[PDB]
């Protein structure tokens, strides 16, 4: 997803103002706070376990089995066009 | 009117007044009966106490010496301030 | 110039003059908590970063 | 033409400021600095109660200021030697510059005795010196050491003063010449004199006071009436500080 | 049963404790820690034994405290004191080696932080010259006691071995001509860490020495060497540090000819009386008292000084040590000089004491006039007292 | 304070650095003051703490 989170932030002035303000809180984009256990456990599948990279992980791998477009030059050609 | 901090909103003011009553401007003291019995403290001691009376239609009074002069007024109702008057807040 | 320098003289001690009680126990305290970080090895100082003229936090260091 | 307020102050601006109109009872004080000049006085030094000090002043040893007397080091460094005496109602002066070219602090050398209604600002006073009553001396002026002023005498700017020697008058003139017991105690002799009377003041010294009673009843009695106000000086001075940045920024480009 | 160590687990969850609580204190913005001085102090007091020695080293700390204000140096005083504390009970050289080479470490810290100003570089410059070699005196000190460890095949601190064991005690008291160390660390360390270093760890060795030493030789030449180079450079040297390390020097030879003839007592007696001296010294705001300690450093009659430098003698004498002895009277009258030296420079001199600004109003009067107060001591030092 | 300090309206002396004011009700009804006469000041002077500046007085701007 797009949603963004506090430590996820790649710098030092924007990680220093979230760890030491809530402004990111005010900022709906930000993923909203987890309310229960179930919210908390839901969190902690996110950040541990991956559950981010086994999805590109899994569309890699079929792509694996999956078909090519690779040519055989020179005994195969492209396809061109009379205004060439 | 005095500060009406730590003040009771029921202690009638008049008493809570910033003046001083003096011969050519008294202090009127509202009353619901014709004589009203109030209590004045000597300027230069607060632990003595006088208490007068005052009655409706004479002139200014001094109780003290040195003090505040009064005249009382008959009037039918006596604004109870602490509600009246700073609910008010004119 | 007297005119003028002693105008400016006025203007600095009015300034000076015309301060209130809790603002110069204000700049005391101020000044104690700035003598206490006068120190370069005090703990604050890898962590908080104050302001010089209020001795507060304004942010961290690191 | 100078607004009342800096902004760049060593501990920041003022929020409220009160007018001296408005003040029922009189806050002067003794001794305070001057933004970032401040005074060095001893842990044993007599500042009579209604004495003016302020700023980047030096006092050293057992001097002494007396009664209504100013040391006003606004415009430049104040220097005062060890055991000197200031009289009643004495004005210690400077300026920004002098004629002379040399530095335009006043100094005052050691066992130096001051008596009441003297101006002095911008000169040298070697130590062990008398200064007579209503008796100034000028801007670049010196006074070598062992010397005596008689009252009355007027300093012009950038004289000098031969030492071991008695001067006075209107302008200042030579008169006889110091005896030597003079130089070795006399001197010495009225900066002890003085000196002991400034710690025999010192002795009673009932300080703070008491009379901050009456304010603080007068301030608890507005609590009482809850009129009297907060105001973080800190958090006000920080919205101030933000204020005026943002305000000198906006104003640039 | 562990029942009977239950304070060594109470020193361990202690400093866990105060750890967690110092990092909490820092987050709210706090600038001061004597809360933190006073909790050190309470954990100091708890964990000391019930010895007379064990109580002085820890009292002597616990004023101590008072002169720090970082929360890492009170951390760093505590572990030293710690390692002192177990080095009055190494019953073994691995002990031994472990509680020095932890105080000098602690040492070296401690120099090297508090520095401030332009003095920094010189104070870092001293504190790596001191490690450097404190670093080749431990080599060998672990050197000889492996070879020791070979030959006996035991514990036992004897032997020819025993006389680098020796020697590895000297340096740590600046016994000249292993001395010059402590005249560089007297050269640029600010006050507080020179005031720690002449009390804490030459009590805790001396009382290790009296407690678990014995040796089969002498260190008369040495104490001839502290003897005579400390009051030579004491007299040479204009600058006042070097003055007073040189003085530390001729102390620490006299302390140690008072160890060559047995007799402890009088050592102790006058190693508490430098120590409070010591006390006095660093932490003086007015110059009038500064001369007292000249005088009960000199040996002059009225005060302690004198005395305690007088049952010295006295034993001494009693083995009748007449050249360590007629070397000690030489040298007690070259020290003379430079402490009338140095009550020409700070008692016949005009009155002057800077006011404090930032409060803390001469925030060392209490310490400063109790230490004074040792003309009342001789009253009951003169008794067979410390015996 | 009384770098601020009222003086006497007199019927000869004629007012004109200071200005009359009303005297506080206290004063009137104790002692007999019915007009006081104030320096007129300007804002913008400044005056120290300690001074003894009493009644028929006009300071300039400054």
């Amino acid at each position: 997803g797009t949603e963004r989170r506090p430590g996820e932030s790649g710098a030092w002035k924007q990680i220093e103002r979230q760890r030491y303000a809530s402004d990111w809180e005010n900022d709906p984009t930000f993923k909203r706070t987890p309310k229960n256990l179930a919210e908390v456990l839901d969190d902690s599948a996110s950040m541990l376990l991956l559950t981010d990279v086994w999805r590109g992980m899994a569309y890699t791998l079929g792509a694996f089995f999956d078909k090519k477009v690779t040519i055989m030059y020179p005994f195969e050609k492209g396809q061109l066009s009379p205004r060439f | 009117y005095r500060p009406l901090g730590d003040k009771e909103l029921w202690h009638e003011a008049w008493m809570y007044e910033d003046k001083f009553g003096t011969e050519e401007d008294p202090i009127i003291v509202p009353s619901l009966e014709a004589e009203r019995i109030i209590g004045v403290t000597d300027p230069e001691d607060e632990t003595l106490v006088v208490w007068g009376i005052l009655k409706d239609g004479e002139p200014p009074r001094q109780f003290v010496e040195n003090g505040e002069f009064y005249v009382l007024k008959h009037v039918e109702y006596i604004k109870k301030v602490g509600d009246v008057l700073e609910a008010i807040e004119g | 110039k007297s005119a003028s320098c002693y105008a400016e003289l006025s203007a600095i001690h009015k300034f000076e003059q015309s301060k209130t009680f809790e603002e110069q126990y204000t700049e005391s305290c101020i000044i104690k908590d700035r003598a206490a970080l006068a120190d370069p090895s005090n703990s604050v100082h890898q962590m908080w970063e104050y302001d010089s003229q209020t001795a507060l936090v304004a942010r961290a260091k690191r | 033409g100078v607004s009342s307020q800096f902004f760049d102050a060593p501990n920041g601006p003022s929020v409220k400021q009160v007018l001296i109109e408005d003040e029922w009872y009189n806050r002067q004080r003794s001794i305070f600095p001057l933004l970032d000049k401040e005074p060095y006085y001893p842990v044993d030094v007599f500042v009579a109660p209604n004495a003016v000090v302020c700023g980047d002043v030096d006092i050293y040893g057992g001097a002494s200021v007396f009664f209504g007397a100013v040391l006003r080091g606004d415009l430049n460094k104040i220097r005062l030697g060890n055991r000197s005496a200031i009289l009643d109602r004495a004005v210690v002066h400077a300026a920004r510059a002098v004629p002379t070219g040399l530095n335009a602090a006043t100094l005052i050398g050691e066992k130096v005795t001051v008596e009441p209604y003297a101006v002095l600002r911008s000169c040298r006073v070697e130590p062990k010196v008398i200064i007579g009553a209503r008796s100034v001396v000028c801007e670049g002026a010196v006074v070598e050491s062992e010397s005596i002023l008689a009252p009355n005498s007027v300093v012009p700017p950038a004289r000098r003063i031969p030492s071991g020697e008695l001067w006075g008058g209107s302008p200042a003139k030579f008169i006889r010449k110091l005896t030597d017991h003079e130089r070795d105690r006399v001197l010495d002799d009225v900066s002890t004199h003085y000196h002991n009377l400034a710690t025999m003041f010192r002795r009673e010294a009932l300080e703070p006071g008491t009379a901050w009673r009456d304010v603080e009843a007068w301030r608890q009695k507005l609590v009482d009436q809850g009129e009297y106000e907060w105001i973080n000086f800190r958090e006000q001075k920080y919205l101030m500080r933000l204020q005026h940045e943002a305000e000198a920024l906006e104003k640039l480009t | 049963x562990x029942x009977x160590x239950m304070i060594e687990l109470d020193l361990c969850f202690g400093l866990l404790l105060l750890i967690l609580f110092g990092l909490l204190s820092l987050r709210n913005g706090h600038v001061s820690l004597a809360h933190i001085r006073f909790i050190c102090q309470c954990w100091l007091v708890m964990i000391t034994p019930l010895e007379v020695q064990d109580f002085a080293l820890c009292i002597l700390t616990v004023v101590l405290l008072q002169s720090f204000h970082s929360f890492e140096a009170l951390l760093f005083l505590l572990l030293a004191y710690i390692g002192q504390l177990y080095m009055m009970h190494s019953c073994n050289l691995v002990s031994f080696y472990v509680c020095l080479e932890a105080q000098t470490l602690c040492v070296v810290v401690l120099c090297g932080l508090l520095a401030r100003g332009a003095s920094t570089s010189f104070s870092v410059e001293a504190a790596l010259k001191f490690l450097l070699l404190s670093a080749m005196v431990s080599g060998m000190a672990l050197f000889w006691f492996s070879a020791m460890y070979q030959r006996t095949g035991s514990l036992d601190m004897v032997g020819q071995e025993t006389f680098w064991i020796l020697l590895v005690m000297l340096f740590k008291l600046g016994v000249a001509p292993m001395h010059m160390w402590s005249v560089d660390l007297y050269g640029s360390i600010p006050k507080s860490l020179l005031l720690y270093l002449s009390t804490a760890p030459k009590l805790s060795l001396f009382t290790f020495w009296a407690s678990s030493w014995h040796h089969d030789f002498s260190v008369g030449v040495f104490i001839l060497f502290s003897m005579f180079i400390g009051s030579i450079g004491a007299y040479g040297q204009p600058a006042l540090r070097s003055l007073f390390a040189y003085s530390t020097i001729n102390e620490i030879g006299l302390l140690l000819l008072a160890v060559e003839t047995a007799g402890f007592h009088t050592l102790y007696q006058h190693l508490g009386i430098y120590i409070i001296t010591q006390l006095l010294l660093w932490n003086l705001t007015d110059k009038r008292l500064f001369a007292l300690c000249a005088v009960s450093l000199a040996g002059l009659p009225p005060f302690a000084g004198f005395f305690g430098k007088a049952w010295i003698f006295w034993h001494a004498m009693s083995v009748q040590a007449f050249s360590l002895l007629a070397a000690a009277l030489f040298c007690t009258l070259l020290s003379l000089v430079y402490y009338l030296r140095v009550i020409r420079l700070f008692w016949t001199a005009p009155v002057h004491t800077a006011a404090s600004f930032t409060g803390a109003p001469n925030q060392t009067t209490l310490t400063s006039a109790c230490a004074v107060a040792l003309a009342f001591a001789p009253v009951m030092l003169v008794k067979p007292f410390v015996i | 304070n009384l770098a601020f300090a009222p003086v006497h309206r007199k019927p000869d002396v004629p007012v004109n650095a200071g200005q009359v004011v009303p005297a506080p009700p206290a004063a009137a009804r104790t002692l007999k003051i019915k007009e006081v006469v104030v320096p007129n000041k300007h804002s913008t002077a400044f005056v120290a703490a300690n001074a003894n500046v009493l009644g028929n007085v006009k300071l300039g701007a400054g």
